C-alpha cells in the first residue's frame, strides 16, 4: 500500500467509527499543563467529528478508537481505562479497540491531512 | 474495528 491507498481505507473506516476521549489525566500536572492536554483534547474531537465524520462516544467500552490524556502504561492499575486496556489485552478473540495517547492522536490526524 | 490497518503510514 502507498500513503494515499492507506488514508483511503482509513478515511472509508472513520465514517463507521465511534471515538472517545478520556476524561482522566494519568498523572499529576500543574492546572496550566491539563489546560494545554484539555485545548489539544478539544481540537482532536473537533477533527474526529468534523473532518474524519467519526461518532463521539461518551463511553470508552463503546468505542472503536480511545484518545488518552497521555500514554497507557501512565494510567495507574485502578484506573478503569486502564483496567479495561489490561482485560483487552488478555483477551485474544475479545472485540478490539484501540488505545491512543494524544500525541499518537495528533500524528495520526497530521497523517491524514489535518496538520494539528 | 480490525487490526490490519497501521495507525502509522506505509
Ligand atoms: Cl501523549
Ligand atoms: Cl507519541
Amino acid at each position: 500500500l502507498s500513503k494515499s491507498s492507506w488514508r483511503q481505507e482509513w478515511l472509508a473506516n472513520l465514517k463507521l467509527i465511534s471515538v472517545s476521549l478520556v476524561d482522566e489525566f494519568p498523572s499529576e500536572l500543574s492546572d496550566s499543563d491539563r489546560q494545554i492536554i484539555n485545548e489539544k483534547m478539544q481540537l482532536l474531537k473537533d477533527i474526529f467529528a468534523n473532518n474524519l465524520k467519526s461518532a463521539i462516544s461518551n463511553n470508552f467500552r463503546e468505542s472503536d478508537i480511545i484518545i488518552l490524556k497521555g500514554e497507557i502504561e501512565d494510567y495507574p492499575m485502578s484506573s478503569e481505562i486502564k483496567i479495561y486496556y489490561n482485560e483487552l489485552q488478555n483477551k485474544p478473540d475479545a472485540k478490539k479497540a484501540r488505545f491512543w495517547s494524544f500525541m499518537k492522536t495528533q500524528r495520526f490526524v497530521s497523517n491524514m491531512g489535518f496538520d494539528i | 474495528l480490525s487490526t490490519e490497518l497501521s495507525t502509522e503510514p506505509p
